[PDB]
């Protein structure tokens, strides 16, 4: 019609890609009903406490405080540079 | 260094309104909900104030 | 009977009841009434706009509302029968287009002088004026005096309250003055005889209720209500343009509620200066105002600053 | 190049020679600490190490690698303030011992 | 005491400082009372602030009332320009609270000993 | 030991014990402690002495940028003989690497602060004024954020309870918002949680 | 009178067919209003504007959570309204301040300062029962000024 | 359902528009047409008019 | 990694000139580009006609509070006070008592809708699965003395329906 | 000079932030703002409550951020207790994760937008993000406000559906930021209001202690989200925007590039996720089932009590921070040893974002000051830390 | 006292109570020893417990499952 094809000479013609999904074709219900598979060493014979110690994990070491040639050692080694994502990085 | 060393008893005002001289506190020791035997909840001393009334709104 | 502070939310026992409340002497009574905590019922005539502006003064289920007509008796019956002190300050100014307004100081305060007071009630206060005397003035004026005695037969022990004249934010009387931006402006009537009565003070009014509400025994033993000092003069109409340097009415206008150039331009000027032997203010204390004080604050004009 | 990278600062002006001064700018200033703490220990060992590298080979570019800064005038900045920082090392003693213990029961945790 | 102090040394570099904006508080007084367009007389407000520094004067002890001079130089900063819009100055006087009996005759008839 | 158990590394946990290690080293003069976190986190307890120059150091170097000042908080402890802890967080934008900076006062003594080290602790430095009252000497405008005008406790610490004193209250008696003391419509009902039994067998103090 | 009483049927219509108000942004229940300005729920054109002036309201809109540093500005912007005037306050923190309510600087209720009309409960209420406040307000509108002054 | 109010279920081309209501004439005692505050649904429709089913 | 957005040095020759002058100079630009962007007019509204049309929701929804009770009955509550102790607000308020058949029920039960801040936990911490969250937003009483809900309102307003929230559960359970 | 405070003006953007102008005439050279509107007690409040039981007060921190708040502080919690979270439940909070950055940076730029005065991008944009709240209530449990992240993992399971939602949903959106585009950046007048404007480029732009962009687009290539991992969080490809020069235009396009990065991201996340569980298994810290806590004993035991008190966190401090879609998220959680915790410090943007406003404003107009504002995207109620 | 808060408003009050409707229910009865009651149906309602019937023929509504339960 001669409504529509002055929407596709203003900016471009999409004529698909609406601003509603109210239409057909957005997802209406869904059927079945769920059930959760139960996985992580839930079982038994094997799955079985004092293995799985999730706490009780030490107090903070203490290093050298109160009451030689080194290297001058870095916190970390420094952070080696960026690539540059070669798509159009202009 | 400006140290000057002297001496008073630290008493600190202003900060709150008028509490200081009408309440007393109460230093303890919380010791053992008889219900059960488990003696953790020692070794640590509390406090608590005055308590007031409470009526009915 | 009460428990602990009462600066909000608290109980204090009584349980009053104000008719009226909607003018301003009203209102500014009840903003203490709520402050100190009860449950204060307030019945309105026929505005639930005009009580608004009210309800920010009691905390949280201190206050209610209720409609009233007055020349029905229930309505002013259902109200009243759980409460334990009851005042009342109804009435106002010229005669309605509709109304008959002689009976409305006559029996409307024997309206409430009903099964109101057999029912149980104590310490029912009504309101006076100082000048208001069996004297042939004024059509207002006289007729309240009526009141004043033909309905004292019942209650027998009320201690009426009786107040001067009042000066306030919102009153009518001293806003007369400075309302008055016109061709002349004229004393009444062009003479410094009489003038004036005694401005008692709004803070003063509010606070001889609250101390005698549970007073006690101030039951029959009525009061008056001492001004300034000390009587007052002319200068108080130059005191005007000197400092001054020279609710439910309709949608667009009210058609009547004028400077009513009748009987309302004599209620004022008949001073009456009356007994002082009644006790009545300084003894319900304690109450002391002067005038040049709170004088600042109701005057408002174009200048602001200087 | 004409932008250096990292916006605010401006190629000013020649590499090899700016640093090469800046160097043995701190060196001699080095010497004036007492040696008594190990201060001068580390940083006359990493300056050292450093110019050693720095001194003197093309290109620029190499000149990144094997000295891990930024760009190579932002290199400068790395040192720049190491100058500032070493001469107020005379001003304030670090190398005097510790001073105020604290009173022997404050940093244990659990109250 | 191993602690240094903030500004005043011993007493005397300190009891010349709270005199010193005393002055500053004292035409202040007058200078407000028109500008924030409140109503009361103003000798009431020089009552208010010789009030306020003679009730804490059972100090006996410097770094305290110098603390309190950060505090009272503080008060300066939003009263000489407008930063207290009408409430916080009139904040500084009970006036609208009931009276506090304070008398033991009067205490017994109205509450459980506050 | 299994799945569900947050796998460690060693690698963080040596180069965090060995650069800490020699900053100690260099500066016996304000260190009074070092402690390495089992989760590759460093303390460094510092006598508020040297407030300034350690931060100095740590502000340049060729070995240790650390120039992006991220937090600075305030802890307050009871029950120490010297309350308070303001502790820093200070990033190394070159290596990315944590390390925080305790160091305890007490109220009435100062602190220098980091006015010219630091250009971000320009709101933060004043707000543990405002809350606590710990007067940092030489910053050149303390003033009152976050608080409301007319209030004169410094609420972060223990002793402010819950609700203030000063519960807000609208009247028509003249114009005013007056202040009033403070009332509730509800308790706050306090609980009981703390479980016996010590869960905890790590930790155990010191049996005395 | 019949006469008379016909004609507020129009203005007090009148009045609930134009509405222009404010709203104070302050907490997470502004973010769900401009939703309602977004045209799903279309705020505008339902009887009511946008956006307005401070001096041309009729409905102020109080959401979200009151500090005691802004009591002041409250009640003085509620001074400058004029006189046919009423107030809705969504957010469960503008009817008792939600939670938050426990603490030392939170306004408790935002009813110890104005006076509200309508009270819709929610942390956000969810744009959904915001409009049926609203048609609750109209219906609300059942007063008269005849028979007011006609009466007394 | 129920009473007058004939839930129109349109032409599958719409959504949030497709199941509109029609509220005619005093449900519980109201007036004739000129005041519905949406309320008047009975409460099981609120499975299928909020589309939830 | 890396892009450098916005970094394009200019063409600068004798042609492409004439598209930057052709831009200022007769708006070639502003107008095709954004006096057609607007135009794009001719798009349905998409605007819910709220007192007749409704918009979509969730199963999971929340919103009213409501109590449940078994066939024929039996108040399901059988106050174990756990909705209590994980209510942020501490909106919930309850004294029980022995009731004289001797099974343990409510005397006070009560929800500050005012303070609820709606975290719903009372719906995940009852054993015996009393309090449900219905899913209706029909409220806005007038008064802030009206809204503090009681028992005999919440087992009416649980009985107001129930086949609106009976399906909810029945749909949803075995998620959670 | 004219004092003006320009700010409690309810006009548009956000009735608050009252500040002060000392103006010279027409340039400000001097702004001192004041903030406190909303301190609403947050920090002290916390030390009630019990780790299970303040956790919405995280939520209500921001105004956008639903899952990128709370993905902060369960984050912060599971390094204390020695949890690594179960491996389907991190490929949903990379999912959700990165979903607010698509709420965020479309406010950041209409609200920008509105200040500035252009009516039609607010109504063209929110009318497509309402495709987005949809998914909110589906998942959880209400409109934005959503107790979801908990210490033990993901809450529940999404339900049958979300995608082929979220994939309708993305494959649609490109063409939504390529309307923006025509109507932002070929304009020569929003970019002749927004060029050269707060031109903060040097040492102290890093000095201020600001986190993300208003930096790396002005500048200093640095992030945390390739070099500090998070979850399943670095076997995704993408790439980080950088602008050219120091300025707002140069933070600006930041933005719709980084737009550009969440869809690649959601179509490289719905790939690669497994079938799995929920919560953490060993059940001193996740709930179990519903259908369990009605059979066997010991199932009520470890439900009965886990809800009268919370946890067992071991002491000892610790600190971290995560990407804000507006910046660093610093939270310095005391632990004390108990189900109630202690301090809670909290670090938001704002304070370095805001406080930086007195270098960034001067030597310019006022008209340019309202828009300085709409580029930091400042938030209040989130300026409460 | 409290009875003038509610004038003109109508007191809306419960109509049917749980107080006594336990009583009317056709008290089951089995003749074993221990029986199960997930009451209201499996995964909902109140948990499994197990009753000794074995005196004054009668279980005691189990306190949870609330209908009457005997032999
Ligand atoms: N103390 C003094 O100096 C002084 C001066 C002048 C007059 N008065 C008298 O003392 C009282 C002070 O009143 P005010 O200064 O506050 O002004 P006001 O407006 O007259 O207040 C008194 C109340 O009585 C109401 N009222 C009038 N007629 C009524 C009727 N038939 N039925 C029910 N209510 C009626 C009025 O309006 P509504 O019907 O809407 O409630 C008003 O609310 C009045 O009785 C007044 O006549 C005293
Ligand atoms: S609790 Fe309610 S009012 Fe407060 S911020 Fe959240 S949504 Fe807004
Ligand atoms: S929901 Fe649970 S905790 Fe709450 S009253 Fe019912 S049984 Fe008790
Ligand atoms: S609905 Fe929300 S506020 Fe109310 S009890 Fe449940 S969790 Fe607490
Ligand atoms: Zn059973």
């Amino acid at each position: 019609r001669f409504i529509q094809w002055l929407r596709n000479w203003a900016s471009g013609r999409d004529l698909q890609a609406k601003l509603q999904l109210r239409y057909q074709e957005i997802s209406k219900r869904t059927q079945p009903p769920p059930k959760l598979p139960v996985g992580p060493s839930h079982k038994l014979s094997n799955n079985y406490y004092c293995t799985r110690d999730g706490r009780r994990e030490a107090m903070p070491p203490s290093i050298v405080m109160s009451s030689s040639e080194k290297k001058a050692v870095s916190p970390a080694p420094p952070i080696k540079r960026w690539e540059l994502s070669q798509d159009e990085p202009y | 260094i400006t140290v000057d060393e002297k001496l008073d008893i630290t008493t600190i005002t202003g900060v709150p309104e008028e509490h200081i001289k009408t309440r007393k506190a109460r230093i303890f020791v919380p010791a053992r909900n008889n219900m059960q035997s488990g003696v953790n909840n020692t070794k640590k001393w509390k406090m608590e104030f005055d308590t007031r009334e409470r009526w009915e709104n | 009977i009460p428990h602990g502070k009462g600066g909000r939310s608290s109980v204090s026992g009584i349980v009053a009841t104000v008719f009226g409340a909607t003018g301003f002497l009203g209102r500014y009574v009840v903003n203490h009434l709520g402050r100190m905590g009860s449950q204060v019922i307030v019945p309105h005539r026929c505005e639930p706009y005009d009580t608004m502006h009210l309800r920010p003064m009691g905390d949280l289920g201190q206050i209610i509302f209720m409609d009233w007509n007055g020349r029905d008796k229930d309505s002013i019956r259902r109200a009243v029968e759980h409460s334990s002190v009851v005042i009342n300050l109804v009435g106002r100014e010229w005669e309605t287009q509709n109304f008959d307004f002689e009976d409305v100081f006559v029996k409307i305060p024997q309206a409430i002088a009903q099964v109101s007071k057999e029912a149980g009630v104590e310490k029912f206060i009504h309101i006076s004026h100082l000048n208001a005397d069996i004297k042939s003035s004024s059509k207002y004026l006289r007729s309240k005096a009526v009141g004043e005695k033909e309905v004292r037969e019942t209650f027998p022990e009320a201690t009426i309250i009786k107040p001067a004249e009042i000066f306030g934010r919102e009153d009518r009387f001293l806003n007369y003055f400075a309302n008055i931006r016109w061709f002349g402006g004229v004393p009444l009537i062009s003479l410094g005889k009489k003038t004036v009565k005694q401005p008692v003070y709004i803070v003063d009014v509010t606070k001889g209720i609250i101390n005698a509400i549970k007073d006690p025994d101030a039951r029959g033993k009525t009061f008056a209500f001492v001004g300034p000092s000390r009587y007052l003069l002319f200068d108080l109409v130059q005191y005007v343009f000197a400092v001054a340097h020279r609710i439910g009415r309709l949608f667009e206008i009210s058609p009547f509620e004028p400077w009513t150039t009748r009987d309302k331009v004599e209620r004022i000027h008949t001073t009456d200066k009356i007994l002082p032997h009644l006790p009545g203010l300084e003894d319900l204390g304690v109450e002391a105002t002067p005038l040049e004080l709170k004088a600042i604050e109701v005057l408002r004009r174009h200048r602001t600053y200087r | 190049k004409k932008t250096t990278g990292l916006v605010g600062l401006a190629v000013c002006e020649t590499p090899h020679e700016r640093l090469k001064i800046l160097y043995t700018k701190i060196l001699d200033v080095l010497g004036h600490i007492p040696k008594n703490a190990a201060y001068r220990k580390y940083t006359e060992q990493i300056t050292n190490e450093k110019l050693s590298m720095v001194k003197a080979e093309p290109d620029v570019k190499k000149l990144e690698e094997r000295l891990q800064g930024g760009q190579i005038e932002e290199v400068i900045l790395q040192a720049e303030n190491e100058l500032s920082l070493a001469r107020k090392m005379i001003q304030w003693k670090p190398w005097e011992p510790l001073v105020e213990e604290p009173p022997a029961s404050q940093w244990k945790w659990p109250i | 005491t191993s602690v240094k102090p903030i500004f005043s040394r011993d007493m005397n570099e300190a009891k010349r400082r709270v005199r010193e904006l005393y002055r500053a508080w004292y035409r202040e007084v007058p200078n407000t009372v028109h500008l924030f367009q409140l109503d009361i007389s103003v000798k009431q407000g020089r009552d208010k602030v010789r009030e306020m520094f003679k009730k804490n004067a059972h100090i006996t002890d410097p770094r305290v009332v110098d603390l309190l001079v950060i505090k009272g130089k503080m008060e300066l900063e939003e009263t000489i320009k407008v930063w207290k819009q009408r409430t916080h100055v009139m904040r500084f006087f009970h006036e609208t609270e009931a009276p506090r009996p304070k008398d033991f005759l009067s205490k017994f008839y109205v509450g459980h000993d506050p | 030991t299994r799945p569900t158990v947050r796998p460690r590394n060693d690698v963080a946990h040596k180069q965090l014990s060995a650069f800490g290690e020699y900053v100690a080293e260099i500066l016996p003069k304000y260190v009074q402690q070092v402690q390495v976190s089992c989760f590759n986190e460093l303390e460094i307890c510092i006598h508020p002495d040297g407030v300034i120059p350690v931060l100095t150091f740590l502000r340049d170097h060729s070995n240790a940028q650390f120039k992006s000042l991220a937090d600075l908080t305030a802890v307050d402890i009871p029950t120490r003989q010297n309350r308070f802890e303001i502790v820093y967080n200070l990033l190394s934008l070159r290596f990315n690497s944590r390390i925080r900076v305790k160091t305890y006062t007490d109220e009435l003594t100062p602190i220098e602060s980091s006015v010219p080290v630091y250009k971000a602790a320009n709101w933060y430095e004043r707000e543990i004024w405002d809350m606590f009252g710990v007067f940092f000497a030489n910053h050149p405008d303390l003033r009152r954020i976050l608080t409301d005008y007319g209030f004169e406790g410094h609420p972060f610490r223990k002793d402010f309870p819950l609700s203030g004193y000063v519960e807000l209250r609208y009247d028509d008696e003249v114009k005013r918002v007056v202040a009033e003391p403070v009332e509730l419509a509800q308790e706050f009902r306090k609980f009981d949680l703390n479980s016996p039994w010590e869960a905890f067998p790590a930790y155990r103090q010191p049996p005395e | 009178e019949y006469v008379v009483a016909k004609l507020d049927d129009l203005i007090n219509w009148a009045r609930r067919s134009s509405l222009w108000p404010m709203t104070f942004g302050l907490a997470c229940c502004a973010v769900e209003m401009m939703h309602m300005a977004a045209p799903r729920y279309d705020m505008d054109r339902f009887g009511v504007v946008f956006r307005a002036s401070p001096r041309q309201s009729d409905v102020m809109i109080v959401a979200g959570t009151l500090t005691n540093k802004m009591a002041p500005a409250l009640r003085k912007v509620y001074d400058q309204m004029p006189e046919p005037r009423y107030v809705v306050s969504m957010g469960s923190c503008a009817n008792g301040g939600g939670y938050y309510h426990y603490s030392y600087s939170v306004v408790r209720g935002c009813d110890r300062i104005v006076p509200v009309d309508i009270y819709v409960p929610g942390c956000p209420p969810t744009a959904e029962a915001l409009l049926y406040g609203i048609l609750q307000l109209q219906k609300k509108i059942k007063r008269e000024k005849r028979l007011r002054i006609w009466y007394r | 359902d129920k009473y007058g109010n004939k839930y129109y279920e349109d032409n599958k081309q719409f959504f949030g528009r497709h199941r509109w209501v029609i509220y005619t004439t005093e449900m519980n005692g109201k007036n004739t047409f000129w005041d519905v505050d949406g309320s008047m649904v009975p409460p099981e429709w609120h499975r299928w008019l909020h589309c939830m089913t | 990694t890396y892009k450098y957005v916005n970094l394009r040095e200019p063409s600068m020759d004798m042609k492409s000139v004439t598209d930057r002058a052709a831009q200022t100079l007769l708006w070639t630009e502003l107008i095709r580009g954004l006096g057609m962007t607007l135009s794009y007019l001719f798009r349905e509204p998409a605007t819910i006609n709220y007192p007749f049309e409704k918009g979509p929701l969730s199963p999971r929804f929340r919103g009213e509070h409501a109590l449940r009770r078994y066939p024929s009955g039996e108040e399901r509550c059988i106050a174990c006070k756990l909705c209590e102790a994980v209510c942020p607000a501490q909106a919930i308020t309850i004294e029980a008592e022995p009731r004289a058949d001797g099974s343990r029920r409510t005397t006070r039960y009560d929800i500050d809708m005012t303070k609820c801040i709606y975290c719903g936990f009372c719906q995940e911490a009852c054993p015996v699965d009393a309090i449900v969250e219905g899913p209706n937003f029909e409220f806005s009483t007038e008064t802030h003395e009206e809204l503090l809900y009681n028992k005999e309102k919440l087992l009416n307003n649980g009985d107001k329906w129930e086949a609106e929230i009976a399906a909810n559960i029945q749909a949803d359970y075995l998620y959670r | 000079n004219l004092t003006l405070n320009f700010g409690p003006q309810h006009p548009a953007a956000h009735g608050v932030l009252r500040l002060v102008m000392e103006l010279s005439g027409e340039m400000v050279r001097k702004c001192d703002p004041h903030i406190g509107l909303l301190h609403r007690g947050t920090e002290k409040l916390i030390e009630y409550k019990t780790y299970l039981q303040a956790l919405p007060y995280f939520d209500r921190l921001d105004y956008v951020s639903m899952m990128c708040n709370e993905q902060a502080y369960s984050l912060a919690v599971e390094k204390l207790l020695n949890i690594q979270p179960p491996p389907r439940a991190q490929w949903i909070r990379v999912l959700f994760g990165e979903i607010t950055r698509l709420l965020n940076h479309i406010m950041a730029v209409t609200t920008h937008a509105l200040d500035i005065g252009a009516m039609t991008p607010f109504f063209w944009m929110f009318e497509e993000r309402e495709k987005m709240f949809e998914f909110y209530e589906r998942v959880s449990g209400a409109r934005m406000h959503a107790a979801y992240v908990r210490p033990g993992g993901v809450h529940q399971d999404l339900p049958l559906g979300l995608m082929d939602d979220i994939y309708e949903f993305s494959k649609n959106f490109s063409l939504r930021i390529d309307e923006l585009e025509e109507m932002l950046t070929n304009n020569r007048i929003w970019r002749n209001r927004t060029v050269d404007i707060g031109i903060v480029t040097a040492e102290d732009a890093l000095n201020y202690g600001f986190s993300g962009v208003m930096l790396r687009g002005s500048g200093i290539q640095w992030d945390l989200r390739k070099t500090q991992p998070y979850d399943v969080y670095d076997q995704v490809e993408f790439d980080v925007p950088i602008g050219s020069r120091g300025d707002c235009y140069d933070r600006y396009l930041c933005r719709v590039e980084e737009m550009r990065q969440s869809i690649r991201i959601i179509s490289q996340c719905l790939n690669k996720m497994p079938p799995g569980e929920i919560k953490v298994d060993d059940a001193k810290v996740s709930p179990p089932k519903r259908a369990e806590m009605k059979t066997s004993m010991e199932s009520l035991i470890h439900h009965f009590k886990l809800y009268t008190e919370g946890y067992q966190v071991p002491p000892g401090a610790t600190y971290t921070a995560i990407e804000a879609p507006k910046g660093e998220f610093g939270v310095y959680l005391v632990s004390d040893g108990s189900s109630r915790p202690y301090r809670c410090k909290i670090k938001a943007p704002g304070f370095a974002h805001l406080a930086g406003l007195d270098k960034m404003s001067k030597g310019h107009m006022l008209a340019d000051v309202v828009a300085i504002i709409g580029t930091q995207d400042i938030v209040f109620g989130e300026v409460d830390r | 006292y409290r009875k003038v808060r509610f004038v003109g408003r109508q007191k809306e009050v419960n109509e049917n109570f749980a107080i006594d409707l336990i009583a009317e229910q056709p008290v089951s009865q089995v003749g074993s020893r221990v029986i199960s009651c997930d009451g209201g149906g499996g995964a909902l309602g109140h948990p499994r417990v197990y009753i000794n019937l074995d005196k004054e023929t009668k279980t005691g509504t189990c306190g949870y499952c609330g209908l009457q339960f005997r032999q």
